[PDB]
C-alpha cells in the first residue's frame, strides 16, 4: 500500500524513495505509474535490487524506462514478481511479468506464485537416484538423464535442437503424466516466433483447443532490457514448480540458453556498479546461478528435470559461465552438425555426450556392460575410418570385419523416428523404452543379427521392427 | 536533491516541526545566514586548523548576542562536532526550500523592466497558488532592464517552472519566420 | 544536378535576405520601443500580460 | 577516352554556367538589399503592432 | 529568383495566424560544461530521453535525470554553452522527420540533408528510438536477399527479413561485401539504408559516388555521422536509419539496411558513458551495449501477413582485432545476429576475393532463404567444399593418391575459382545458377586454373545472348527444372567448343 517516488533514472536502473516506515524489502516487484508517448497511463513494473539507505530504494526495470520522469508514484507490491501459474498457463507464450504476449486473450487464472523462492528444503528432497526415460535411444543409453537432474545441450542450429526438445516435450506428456516449460532467456524474436510456430505445426501446442496443450512457453527477449532477462529463467521455473508441488507431475524445463542467464546477471549488475569478479562476470555469480538451480530437483511430490542450452564463450570450459554451470549439470547431450550431415536423427553424438548416471550402481550391470560395448564399437570405427580408406574392408582382419558392420548397424540403430516428424516426414514417430534398448543392443552386439542389411536398422524403433524391415527388403527385393 | 547539506538541514527543519517553532526556528536560520557571509567569520569556523576547543567557546559567545533557539544552538554545535562546518552555507540555503515545504507554502519570481504594484504581485500569487497548489503563495521581484515590457515568473520546487511575454516574442517571431 | 543546386542556392538567398531583413526590423523595432515612455506602455502592458496570465491559469 | 574527354569539357562549361548564375543571383540579393526599403520601414511598423496588445 | 516584390508580404505572413501561447515550461540551469556533458539543475519535470535546447540553441538529450542534476549529453558541440545560462526542455523525444522523399539523400543523424540539394518535403514522423515488432507480428524467413556474390547467396544465404553479420578485421572488404549487396538491388524493389558511422568523409563520399555512377541512389538513403561529430550523433545515427527503414516497412515495401561498423557505435556509447559517470565492464563498455545492439537489431526482421510483409534485413558490419572473435563487441553482435559472415585477411591475400571464410561463416535461417532452383544446385556445392576442406592438408601430395581423392582435389581447386568475383560485379540468380552447375557438374576438370575465371564469363554472357529462354525459366518458375537442365548442358558444350578453339 505504499506510495514510493522516482529520485533517478539512470539507465534501466532506478532508485525510487520511499516514507521513512513503509519500506520494500529485496526483491519486491515496483510498479511506477508513468504516461505514454501519447499521453495514456502505462505501468513499468520493476525489483528491487538495493536498498541504498535513506529510505531509498534501487531498482532495475522490466521494461523501457524511456519517458520516466523523476517523481512519479510507484505502487510497493509487498511481494516478488508474482506470476500467474496453472493450467491456464499450458500453450500460452509469456512475459517476465506473466503477461501473454501472443495475443490470445487475458490468462484466465486464480492461482499465482512469487518468482523468488527458497529451494525445497534438507527434508523434502527425492535421495532416490532415478533415471529419467526419455523415449530416445541415443538419451537412454549412452547419455541418461536423472530423474531432476540438470541436463546440457551442447547444439546450434541445423542439428535438429528444435526437434530434439519437442520429441522431450511429447514423450514426457504420453509416456508419464508430464508437462513442459520452455523458457527463452535472451531469444531472438525471429527465432522465437519459429518455435511456436513449429510447436504449432507439430501439435505439441494444440493451436484449435487450447489447455489441451503440452508446453509453456516464456520468452524473454533480446530487446528487453537486462532486468528482464535475468528474471526469465525464474519465472519459467515457477511455472515448472506449480506443476510439480501442486499438480505432482514431472516437468521438464527448458532454458535457451543458460549462458544469457549469466550476461543477463553480468550486464544488471555491471549496471548496479558492483565490482566485477574474475574474467568481467558478476561477484554473485555462484549464487545467481545456484539460486535458479536448486530450486530444479526432485521431491518427493514430483520432480522438474531441466535440459537447458550451454554456449561455451571463446570455447574455454574453463570460463566461469560455463564452469559454475558444468558443476550443477548432471548429464551432456552433445549434437552434431556431421552426424546431421550423414542422415541421423536425433543427431546425438555418441561419443561425445556424458552423463553421471552412466554408473553400473545406478544403471544397472546390464546397461552399464552395454553402452561400454556400444562405446568401443563405435570408438575403434572412429579409429578405422582411414585404415578403411587406404585398405579397403576386404584386407582388415576378421576381427575388425565385424566391429565395422557391427558399429555401421550401431550408427544406424542409433536414429529414430520423432512424433513431432511425422507431418515432415510421414513414417511414424516410435516411443522405444530402456528396456527395448538393452534388448535392442544386445543382439547387434552378441552378432545374432549380423545376416540383416545396414539398412534395416535406419529409422526404426524397436528391436524387432528392425527385423520386420529387413524381411520386407528380402520380399520387395525378390519382386 | 539528497546530498549531505540537504540532509542535515532537513532535520533541522523536522524538530523545529515537531516542537511548534518554525516560524521561531526559520528566523534564526536566517539571522545565522547574515552571520556565516562574512568570510573571516565563516573561515574561523571551517578551517581544521584552529582548535575545536576554542571554536565552542567563541560559537557560545556567539549565540548569546544573537539570541538563538534552543535548537538552532544545538544544531550548530551538532555540525562543528561532526565536522560539516564546511558545509554550513549550503545547508542554510537548503533549509529554505525544506521549510517551504513543511509549511505547504510555494514561491515564485516575478521580473520586470520597471518597478510594479501590489495589486499585481497578489493576483500573480493567486494565479500561482491555483496552478501550484499552495496552501499559501509567497513572491519574489528583480528588476532587469534588458527585457521589453513584459514579466516573467519563476516558481516550481527548485527555481524551474518559467512563463513570461517580454522578449518570448521576439525570439518566438525569429524562430517562427524561420519556418 | 546543377538545376538542383541553383534552386537550393534561390532557396538560401531568399532565406539570409529575409532574416538580414528581419534582424533589421527587429533593432530597429527596439530602438523605437526603448524611445517609448515607460509608465504609459507597461501599464497597459502589465495589466494585459497579466489578465493573459491569469486567463491561461483560468484555461 | 574520346567521350570521356567529351564529358569532362561540358562538366567544365556546366562549373562556368554554375559560377555565372550564382554570382548573378548574388548580385541580384545585393540589389535587393540596396532596394527595397519602405519595405524595412513597413515591416518594423508591423511588429510593433503585433509586440503588445 | 524574384524577392523583393514579395518579401513585402512574407514578413506580414508569419505575423498573421501567429499563435503567441503561454503554455508552462520546465527550465533549468546550466551547472558544469565539459566533453559533451552538460550537467542542469532543476528540470524537475523532465522526463528520460527528452531533448532540452540550450541557449545558442544546442540541443541535448537528457540521460542521466540524477537526483541533483540532469546528465544532459550534447548534440553538437558545447562550447557556447555559459554556466548558468537557461536551458528548457521541448516536449518531445527524439524524432525525425519520415517520407518517401528520402531516397537519394545524404542526411545525417537527425535526418538533416548533408549533401546540399535543399530540404526534404516530409509530413510524418517516426521515432527514433522506437520498438521492434513482437512476436506475433512477424512471418519465418522465406524470401531470399540476392546480395550478388556466390560465396554468400549459395552457401550463406541471407533471406529477407534476416539480421546477418558481416565480420572480419580491417581492409578485409566487410565495405564491398555491404556496397555490392546495395549495388545488385536495382532491378528488386528493396530500399537500401547506409547508415555510415564515424566513418572518415572522404570515404563516405565514395560510396555516394560510387552508388551514384551505378542508379544505386535511386533507392538509397545514405545516413553518414562523420568521425568528427559528437558522440551522440554517431549513437543515434544507426537509429535514425532504422527509424527511416521501419517506415518502408510499415508501408509493406522491403528493405535492406547496412551500419557501416557497429563498433563505432558502441565505442561512441562508450564515450558517453563514461563521461556520464556510468560503471563500466569488460573494455570500458557500459553493461547496456547488449541492450544498445539487441534493441537496434531487432527491429530489423520480416513481418507477417496481417502487416504487409514488410522486411527490414539488417547487415551490420563489425570490426574485429586480429580475429578476436571473442571480443566483446564482436562477442554481443554474434549472439545477436542470425549469420555471421567471416572476413580473413589471409584469404584477402591469397586471392579469394570477396574473402569469405565459408568455413566458419554460418547462417541460422538456412536454406529456407534459397529460391528452389538455388537449392537444387548449391546442395552440392556446400558438400564439395566441406570435402576440399578436409582435403587441405592433401593439396600438396596430389600425386601419391587414388582418383577418388585426387578428382576431389581437382574439383575444390575449381570451386573455389567458382567463389572469385571482382568488386562491384554482382551476379543475377541467372547467373549464379550456371557457374554452380557447371562446376560442380564436372565441365570446368578440363581447364586450368588461369582458364576458370575467362571461360565462365564468356559462358555468362553466352547464355545471357544465345540462350535467353534459360533466364525465363529460373525468374518465374524459380526451380532448376528438367528443361533448363537441358538447355544449360547445350551451352555448356557449345561454349567449351568455342573455348578451347579461341
Ligand atoms: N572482391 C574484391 N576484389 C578485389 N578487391 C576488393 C574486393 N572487395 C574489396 N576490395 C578492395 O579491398 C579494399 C578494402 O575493401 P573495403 O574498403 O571494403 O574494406 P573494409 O572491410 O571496409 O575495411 P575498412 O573498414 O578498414 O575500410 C578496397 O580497396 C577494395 O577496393
Ligand atoms: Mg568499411
Amino acid at each position: 500500500k505504499n506510495l514510493g517516488r522516482i529520485a533517478q533514472i539512470i539507465g534501466p536502473v532506478l532508485d525510487v524513495a520511499f516514507p521513512p516506515g513503509k519500506m520494500p524489502n529485496i526483491y519486491n516487484a515496483l510498479i511506477v505509474k508513468g504516461r505514454d508517448t501519447a499521453g495514456q497511463p502505462m505501468n513499468v513494473t520493476c525489483e528491487v535490487q538495493q536498498l541504498l539507505g535513506n529510505n531509498r530504494v534501487r531498482a532495475v526495470a522490466m521494461s523501457a524506462t524511456d519517458g520516466l520522469t523523476r517523481g512519479m508514484e510507484v505502487i510497493d507490491t509487498g511481494a516478488p514478481l508474482s506470476v500467474p501459474v496453472g493450467g491456464a498457463t499450458l500453450g500460452r507464450i509469456f512475459n517476465v511479468l506473466g503477461e501473454p504476449v501472443d495475443n490470445l486473450g487475458p490468462v484466465d487464472t486464480r492461482t499465482t506464485s512469487p518468482i523468488h523462492r527458497s529451494a525445497p528444503a534438507f527434508t523434502q528432497l527425492d535421495t532416490k537416484l532415478s533415471i529419467f526415460e526419455t523415449g530416445i535411444k541415443v538419451v537412454d543409453l549412452l547419455a541418461p538423464y536423472r530423474r531432476g537432474g540438470k541436463i546440457g545441450l551442447f547444439g546450434g542450429a541445423g542439428v535438429g535442437k528444435t526437434v530434439l526438445i519437442m520429441e522431450l516435450i511429447n514423450n514426457i506428456a504420453k509416456a508419464h503424466g508430464g508437462v513442459s516449460v520452455f523458457g527463452g532467456v535472451g531469444e531472438r524474436t525471429r527465432e522465437g516466433n519459429d518455435l511456436y510456430m513449429e510447436m504449432k505445426e507439430s501439435g505439441v501446442i494444440n493451436e484449435q483447443n487450447i489447455a489441451e496443450s503440452k508446453v509453456a512457453l516464456v520468452y524473454g527477449q533480446m530487446n528487453e532490457p537486462p532486468g528482464a532477462r535475468m528474471r526469465v529463467g525464474l519465472t519459467a521455473l515457477t511455472m515448472a514448480e506449480y506443476f510439480r508441488d501442486v499438480n505432482e507431475q514431472d516437468v521438464l524445463l527448458f532454458i535457451d540458453n543458460i549462458f544469457r542467464f549469466v550476461q543477463a546477471g553480468s550486464e544488471v549488475s555491471a549496471l548496479l556498479g558492483r565490482m566485477p569478479s574474475a574474467v568481467g562476470y558478476q561477484p554473485t555469480l555462484s549464487t545467481e546461478m545456484g539460486s535458479l538451480q536448486e530450486r530444479i530437483t526432485s521431491t518427493k511430490e514430483g520432480s522438474i528435470t531441466s535440459i537447458q542450452a550451454v554456449y561455451v564463450p571463446a570455447d574455454d570450459l574453463t570460463d566461469p559461465a560455463p564452469a559454475t554451470t558444468f558443476a550443477h549439470l548432471d548429464a551432456t547431450t552433445v549434437l552434431s552438425r556431421g552426424l546431421a550431415a550423414k542422415g541421423i536423427y536425433p543427431a546425438v553424438d555418441p561419443l561425445d555426450s556424458t552423463s553421471t548416471m552412466l554408473q553400473p550402481r545406478i544403471v544397472g550391470e546390464e546397461h552399464y556392460e552395454i553402452a561400454q560395448r556400444v562405446k568401443e564399437t563405435l570408438q575403434r570405427y572412429k579409429e578405422l575410418q582411414d585404415i578403411i580408406a587406404i585398405l579397403g574392408l576386404d584386407e582388415l582382419s576378421e576381427e575388425d570385419r565385424l566391429t565395422v558392420a557391427r558399429a555401421r548397424k550401431i550408427e544406424r540403430f542409433l536414429s529414430q523416428p520423432f512424433f513431432v516428424a511425422e507431418v515432415f516426414t510421414g513414417s511414424p514417430g516410435k516411443y522405444v523404452g530402456l528396456a527395448e534398448t538393452i534388448r535392442g543392443f544386445q543382439l547387434i552386439l552378441s552378432g545374432e543379427l549380423d545376416s540383416l542389411p545396414e539398412q534395416a536398422f535406419y529409422l526404426v524403433g524397436n528391436i524387432d521392427e528392425a527385423t520386420a524391415k529387413a524381411m520386407n527388403l528380402e520380399m520387395e527385393s525378390k519382386l | 536533491v539528497d546530498s549531505t547539506a540537504s540532509r542535515y538541514a532537513s532535520a533541522l527543519a523536522d524538530v523545529a516541526d515537531v516542537t511548534g517553532t518554525l516560524e521561531a526556528t526559520n528566523s534564526d536560520v536566517e539571522k545565522l545566514i547574515r552571520i556565516f557571509s562574512e568570510e573571516p567569520v565563516y573561515y574561523f569556523f571551517a578551517n581544521p586548523v584552529i582548535s575545536i576547543d576554542n571554536k565552542r567557546s567563541v560559537l557560545d559567545e556567539i549565540i548569546t548576542t544573537s539570541g538563538l533557539q534552543p535548537h538552532t544552538a544545538n544544531f550548530i554545535n551538532i555540525l562543528i562536532d561532526s565536522e560539516r562546518i564546511n558545509l554550513v552555507k549550503e545547508i542554510l540555503n537548503e533549509f529554505e526550500d525544506v521549510f517551504n515545504k513543511i509549511t505547504g507554502t510555494e514561491v515564485a519570481v516575478v521580473t520586470s523592466v520597471v518597478k510594479l504594484e501590489n495589486d499585481h504581485l497578489a493576483q500573480i500569487a493567486k494565479g500561482v497558488q491555483k496552478i501550484t497548489g499552495a496552501k499559501n503563495v509567497r513572491i519574489k521581484t528583480v528588476i532587469d532592464p534588458s527585457l521589453v515590457a513584459g514579466f516573467t515568473i519563476r516558481y516550481g520546487n527548485e527555481g524551474s517552472k518559467l512563463v513570461d511575454m517580454s522578449v518570448k516574442k521576439q525570439l518566438e517571431e525569429i524562430a517562427a519566420q524561420l519556418e | 544536378y546543377k538545376n538542383e543546386t541553383i534552386q537550393f542556392e534561390q532557396q538560401k538567398a531568399i532565406n539570409q535576405v529575409r532574416q538580414r531583413v528581419f534582424q533589421q526590423a527587429l533593432q530597429g523595432a527596439l530602438g523605437t520601443l526603448n524611445s517609448c515612455l515607460n509608465n504609459e506602455l507597461h501599464l497597459r502592458t502589465i495589466n494585459a500580460n497579466i489578465g493573459m496570465f491569469g486567463a491561461m491559469n483560468e484555461i | 577516352l574520346e567521350v570521356e574527354a567529351k564529358l569532362a569539357e561540358g562538366r567544365k562549361k556546366i562549373e562556368v554556367e554554375l559560377q555565372e548564375a550564382l554570382g548573378s543571383l548574388e548580385q541580384q540579393k545585393e540589389d535587393t538589399i540596396k532596394s527595397l526599403d519602405s519595405q524595412i520601414s513597413a515591416l518594423s511598423d508591423d511588429i510593433v503592432k503585433k509586440v503588445l496588445p | 529568383t524574384i524577392r523583393a516584390d514579395e518579401i513585402s508580404k512574407i514578413i506580414r505572413e508569419r505575423i498573421e495566424g501567429y499563435n503567441r501561447e503561454v503554455k508552462v515550461v520546465n527550465t533549468g540551469t546550466v551547472l558544469q560544461v565539459g566533453d559533451g556533458i552538460a550537467r542542469i539543475h532543476g528540470l524537475d519535470e523532465v522526463m528520460a530521453g527528452e531533448l532540452v535546447e540550450f541557449e545558442e540553441g544546442t540541443i541535448g538529450i537528457a540521460l542521466n535525470l540524477e537526483s541533483n542534476n540532469v546528465g544532459v549529453v550534447l548534440m553538437g558541440d558545447g562550447l557556447m554553452i555559459q554556466e548558468g545560462s537557461s536551458v528548457k526542455a521541448t516536449g518531445r523525444i527524439a524524432q525525425i522527420p519520415v517520407s518517401e522523399a528520402y531516397l537519394g539523400r545524404v542526411i545525417n543523424a537527425l535526418a538533416k540533408p548533408i549533401d546540399g540539394r535543399g530540404e526534404i518535403t516530409a509530413s510524418e514522423s517516426r521515432l527514433i528510438e522506437s520498438p521492434a515488432p513482437g512476436i506475433m507480428s512477424r512471418r519465418s524467413v522465406y524470401e531470399p536477399l540476392q546480395t550478388g556474390l556466390i560465396a554468400i547467396d549459395a552457401m550463406i544465404p541471407v533471406g529477407r527479413g534476416q539480421r546477418e553479420l558481416i565480420i572480419g578485421d580491417r581492409q578485409t572488404g566487410k565495405t564491398a561485401v555491404a556496397t555490392d549487396t546495395i549495388l545488385n538491388q536495382q532491378g528488386q524493389n528493396v530500399i537500401c539504408v547506409y547508415v555510415a558511422i564515424g566513418q572518415k568523409a572522404s570515404s563516405v563520399a565514395q560510396v555516394v559516388t560510387n552508388f551514384q555512377e551505378r542508379g544505386a541512389m535511386e533507392y538509397t538513403i545514405v545516413v553518414a555521422e562523420t568521425a568528427d561529430s559528437p558522440a551522440t550523433l554517431q549513437y543515434l545515427a544507426p537509429y535514425t536509419g532504422a527509424a527511416l527503414a521501419e517506415y518502408f516497412m510499415y508501408r509493406e515495401r522491403h528493405t535492406l539496411i547496412i551500419y557501416d561498423d557497429l563498433s563505432k557505435q558502441a565505442q561512441a556509447y562508450r564515450q558517453m558513458s563514461l563521461l556520464l559517470r556510468r560503471p563500466p565492464g569488460r573494455e570500458a563498455y557500459p553493461g547496456d551495449v547488449f541492450y544498445l545492439h539487441s534493441r537496434l537489431l531487432e527491429r530489423a526482421a520480416k513481418l507477417s501477413s496481417l502487416l504487409g510483409e514488410g522486411s527490414m534485413t539488417a547487415l551490420p558490419i563489425v570490426e574485429t582485432q586480429a580475429g578476436d572473435v571473442s571480443a566483446y563487441i564482436p562477442t554481443n553482435v554474434i549472439s545477436i545476429t542470425d549469420g555471421q559472415i567471416f572476413l580473413s585477411a589471409d584469404l584477402f591475400n591469397a586471392g579469394i576475393r570477396p574473402a569469405i571464410n565459408v568455413g566458419i561463416s554460418v547462417s541460422r535461417v538456412g536454406s529456407a532463404a534459397q529460391i528452389k532452383a538455388m537449392k537444387k544446385v548449391a546442395g552440392k556445392l556446400k558438400l564439395e567444399l566441406a570435402q576440399f576442406a578436409e582435403l587441405e592438408a592433401f593439396a600438396q601430395f596430389a600425386s601419391d593418391l587414388d582418383k577418388a581423392t585426387q578428382n576431389q582435389l581437382a574439383r575444390g581447386q575449381r570451386l573455389r575459382e567458382l567463389l572469385k568475383q571482382p568488386q562491384s560485379a554482382p551476379l543475377t540468380v541467372e547467373e549464379q545458377v550456371m557457374t554452380i552447375y557447371t562446376g560442380t557438374n564436372g565441365y570446368l576438370d578440363s581447364l586450368e586454373l588461369d582458364q576458370v575465371r575467362k571461360y565462365l564469363v564468356e559462358l555468362r554472357t553466352y547464355v545471357k545472348t544465345n540462350k535467353p529462354e534459360f533466364q525465363e525459366i529460373i525468374s518465374s518458375t524459380k526451380t532448376f527444372t528438367e528443361e533448363a537442365e537441358a538447355l544449360l548442358k547445350e551451352a555448356i558444350q557449345e561454349q567449351m567448343e568455342r573455348f578451347l578453339l579461341q
